[PDB]
Formats: C-alpha cells, sequence, structure tokens
C-alpha cells in the first residue's frame, strides 16, 4: 500500500507492491468528454493505431506488452514489462510519443485501423445490448454536454475522419499540463522518476488545452425498441456524484444495499436484499445491477436491468423504485452494516487485483482529477463512518422526487411512460 | 382459466400490433420544460389552422339551413298578416 506522486517538469505517480511485472503508462487529462459531437471517436482511433499490428510487433520483439483505455474524463496508454525491464518500456513510450507519433499514421496504416474500428463499434451497436442502453444512457441524461458523447464514437463522425483530426486532437490534448505519468507492478518511485529526469526535452510545454462548458443532468428518455430482440434491457438513473463529492461513498453504498442479482446463481437468490422477495415471486428480471458512476462533473446513480418477462415491466420498474424510496424513509441499520462490508470487499477486490494494467488505470484516473490517491484504508475509514441518517439525508436530496434518466432496447412496450416511471419517485403522505 | 375470444387489442408487452424496429423516440422531463408561459409567440399564429380546412364543410350546410329556415319563417309571417291572408286562402288546404 503505497501513494509516491512527486512532479519534476511532468508529473510521476507510481504505487509499488513485489508481485511479478510493472507497468507504464501515460495516461491523459482528457477523454470523450473532450471530443466533439463530429470528430467524436477520435480518441478510440489514437487507441487503436497505439496497437496496431506494426507498433504492437516492435514491442512484442522487445518482450513488452501494450495497453489502452478510453474513458470520458480521460485516456491511457499501457506497456507492461517483465520488472527488470522498466527501461525498455519508456524506451518504447518515447519512441512512440514523440518519434513514432509521425509514423503510426501512414496512409495504409490509418485505413487498415480506421476500417477495423467500423466492425468494431458496428458490432457493439448490432450486439452488445446492455452496454449500448448503458452508453445511450448517458447521451440522454447529459445531452448537448461533454458527458452524452459515447467512448467508442459514433459510425457516422467515425468514418468521416481524417489524419488531420487524431493530429489536431494529439496537438491539443497530449500535452504536459495534461499528463501524468504512471508506474504500477513493483518498481520503486525513485526507480521511475530517475528514468524519466534522465532525457530532458520537454515537448509542447506551456500549452494548456482548450476550455468548454459544464456537464448538466436532464430527466429525459431514449427508447430504442426493437421487438425482434429476445429480451428487454432498461437502464434507469437520477444524477449521482462526481468524484471529490462528499457523498460519494453514501452514493456506492446505497448502490450496493440494492445489489446486483442474477436469477440463474442460487446464490443470488439468497441475498439479504428485501427487492428480491418482490421480484422473485414471477421472475420479474433474469438480472440487475446498480451503480454510482462518478465523473470529474457529475454522476448517474441508478440501475440496470435484462428481462424476458416482457408483460410485467411495470412491476419490474415499481417495485424496484419502491425500494429505493425506503433510502429516504426506513432504510434500515442492518442494510446499511451489509452495504459497508460489501462496499469493502467490492472496493478492495477493485484497487488490490493481480493486473497492474488495472492498478495503474485506478490510479492514473484518481491523481488526474485530486492530485493524489485515497488509500483503500483511508475509504474503509469513510465507509464504516456513514449512518443511516447519512443515507437519508442523501437519498431525500438525490432520489426523492427527483428527475430521472431512462434508456432501453428490446421488447420494451412494456415499458411504461416517463412520467409514470417518474411519479414513482416518491410516495403518497398525509 | 375459462377461455377467451381472440380480439384486436391485447395488453401491454402484447399489445397485438406489428414487430416494431428502428424506430427511436425521445423526450423530456415535463419538469424539466418552460412553466406554460411559452405557447403565444410560438403557437397562437400555429393553431386557429385546423379550422380553415374545416369551416367550409360546417358553414356550407349551415349557410342552407339558415337560409331555409329564414324563408319559410318570412313566408309564414306573411301569410298570417293582412296583406297575404289571400294567399293563405289559396295555399291552405
Amino acid at each position: 500500500a503505497e501513494v509516491t506522486q512527486l512532479s519534476n517538469g511532468i508529473v510521476v505517480a507510481t504505487e509499488h507492491n513485489p508481485a511479478h511485472t510493472a507497468s507504464v503508462g501515460v495516461v491523459f487529462g482528457s477523454g470523450a468528454a473532450n471530443e466533439n459531437p463530429y470528430n467524436n471517436g477520435v480518441s478510440n482511433l489514437w487507441k487503436n493505431i497505439f496497437l496496431s499490428k506494426e507498433n504492437s510487433a516492435v514491442a512484442a520483439k522487445e518482450g513488452l506488452a501494450l495497453s489502452s483505455n478510453i474513458s470520458r474524463d480521460f485516456q491511457s496508454y499501457i506497456v507492461s514489462s517483465l520488472p527488470g525491464s522498466t527501461d525498455k518500456s519508456l524506451d518504447f513510450l518515447n519512441q512512440s510519443f514523440i518519434q513514432q507519433k509521425a509514423n503510426l499514421l501512414s496512409s495504409s496504416n490509418f485505413e487498415a485501423t480506421k476500417k477495423s474500428v467500423l466492425k468494431q463499434v458496428q458490432d457493439f451497436e448490432d450486439n452488445d445490448h446492455p452496454n449500448r442502453v448503458l452508453e445511450h444512457l448517458h447521451s440522454t441524461a447529459f445531452q448537448n454536454t461533454p458527458l452524452s458523447l459515447p467512448t467508442r464514437g459514433t459510425l457516422e463522425s467515425l468514418e468521416n475522419l481524417v489524419v488531420a483530426d487524431l493530429e489536431s486532437f494529439a496537438n491539443n490534448h497530449f500535452l504536459n499540463s495534461n499528463a501524468v505519468v504512471v508506474g504500477t507492478g513493483n518498481i520503486k518511485h525513485e526507480d521511475l522518476v530517475n528514468s524519466i529526469e534522465s532525457k530532458n526535452l520537454s515537448l509542447q510545454t506551456g500549452t494548456k488545452p482548450v476550455l468548454k462548458k459544464k456537464a448538466a443532468f436532464l430527466g429525459s428518455e431514449v427508447r430504442l425498441r426493437d421487438d425482434t430482440l429476445p429480451k428487454a434491457w432498461i437502464s434507469l438513473a437520477v444524477e449521482g456524484e462526481p468524484v471529490n463529492s462528499p457523498n460519494y461513498f453514501v452514493a456506492k453504498l446505497a448502490a450496493q444495499i440494492f445489489g446486483s442479482y442474477n436469477a440463474f446463481e442460487p446464490a443470488s437468490r439468497l441475498q439479504g436484499i428485501k427487492l428480491l422477495d418482490n421480484i422473485q415471486e414471477y421472475q420479474l428480471c433474469d438480472n440487475f445491477n446498480h451503480f454510482s458512476l462518478s465523473y470529474k462533473d457529475s454522476g448517474l446513480w441508478g440501475f440496470s436491468t435484462a428481462t424476458r418477462n416482457v408483460t410485467m415491466i411495470d412491476d419490474l420498474i415499481h417495485f424496484t423504485l419502491k425500494q429505493w424510496n425506503r433510502l429516504t424513509i426506513s432504510v434500515t441499520d442492518t442494510e446499511v452494516e451489509r452495504a459497508k462490508s460489501l462496499l469493502k470487499l467490492q472496493l478492495g477486490q477493485l484497487y488490490e487485483s493481480g493486473n497492474p494494467v488495472n492498478d495503474a488505470n485506478l490510479l492514473g484516473a484518481e491523481v488526474l482529477i485530486k492530485g493524489s490517491k485515497l488509500s483503500l484504508g483511508e475509504a474503509f475509514k469513510k465507509i464504516d463512518a456513514i449512518t443511516v441518517k447519512d443515507v437519508k439525508a442523501w437519498a431525500g436530496k438525490r432520489l426523492w422526487d427527483q428527475d430521472i434518466a431512462i434508456a432501453g432496447t428490446g421488447q420494451i412496450e412494456g415499458l411504461l411512460d416517463y412520467m409514470r416511471i417518474r411519479s414513482d419517485m416518491s410516495m403518497m403522505r398525509w | 382459466g375459462p377461455p377467451s375470444g381472440k380480439t384486436y387489442m391485447g395488453w401491454w408487452g402484447h399489445m397485438g400490433g406489428p414487430k416494431q424496429k428502428g424506430i427511436t423516440s425521445y423526450a423530456v422531463s415535463p419538469y424539466a420544460q418552460k412553466p406554460l408561459q411559452g405557447i403565444f409567440h410560438n403557437a397562437v399564429f400555429n393553431s386557429f389552422r385546423r379550422f380553415k380546412s374545416q369551416f367550409l364543410y360546417v358553414l356550407i350546410p349551415a349557410g342552407i339551413y339558415w337560409y331555409w329556415w329564414k324563408n319559410g319563417n318570412e313566408y309564414n309571417e306573411f301569410l298570417y298578416s293582412k296583406a297575404g291572408r289571400e294567399e293563405l286562402e289559396r295555399v291552405n288546404v
């Protein structure tokens, strides 16, 4: 458990633990939330040439493995080494992001990569209905606002993208003040920071990105009815918490109370979740899962679900929203306590997997926003300190009689109108 | 249960329509929308339209029947005045 971050000319962040391999990468503070409607998908395209057969063979000769991830707030390019080769990873990083960042964009490479992210993003829209729905949830929830842009980009902005768009983006966002270099694995801080302060040369230092306009939640829906699909997939959310919200953890705990479910897993049917008494009688769904998604400016708190019970979708939604009503008025001590324990377990399994590439992404994203990483033991202190009173005060502000955002696809004829769903965000009282 | 005659309407999830694919709908919460001081400026030259199409279908039958009524009445008035008692004797029985 370590967090050593220090700024030379660039900002260097590491977290070392004797494991096996080491992962080095640069993580930029700009993602799909920084694109336009019209160059949407430029980051995903950058990712895909960085992993192209040409660049990927040059790394595999050296015994290096490549990894990249496009998100909303950020963007990361990562090389995993075998831990004494922690220097030959920094060679491949700079040989790409200074030298080859004019050789990767060759006409034959770009056209074969663009053709591959087109088959890629098309395949997504055709078949991945849960993530497709969740992506459209962000699209309508945050419409005409940076968080609405999908991470993979749209088929139409993608096929109209040229080399100059990659260039213009790279020249405005792959800057020094919008970068953090991250090392996870087992390698020391002073083992890496010296290999970085070895070579100087700043490259476009002093240049800031471009500013924008703030993200906002708009209560709304997008309904992607398709009667030929064998199920209905729906996601429903309120405006949640940004990272570095006081209620960052209260929100995450609230989502753990209702948790996630899988009708076919015997153990899942037995969880201490009151909602399960309602939904199992007539089998109202195959699965659901609650989430508290947090970004820089905003977040989404809600749930997603999939079902073949297409004539009782209204009972699914009704029982789920009646449970959420309880958070404001009647959530019990032992529900909160169950959530604490399970939130710790899952937050643990995230922050300490046996895979440094995940560690890098979690470290990178955190330090880009607040300039530091809160340690796992520090989180548990915050989690344990949450009372029933906290959850109630949170839910009464975020959940009770608040606008929602809805998205769905498949057989959603039985998903009732907006106002019916929205009325269930509260209860009648004297 | 007890059986059932087939109809031309079902219920939520099986309404009896054709299979729908390709249509995507969008909407926005009433809560997020402009309090009702909008209509006018945008919507009053708009409506008062649907009766430009219609007023002739109503007015021309109305006209025919009002004319026909006014005429028969004024004729009855004449018949029962002094001037018309001669015509009255003629048209009566």
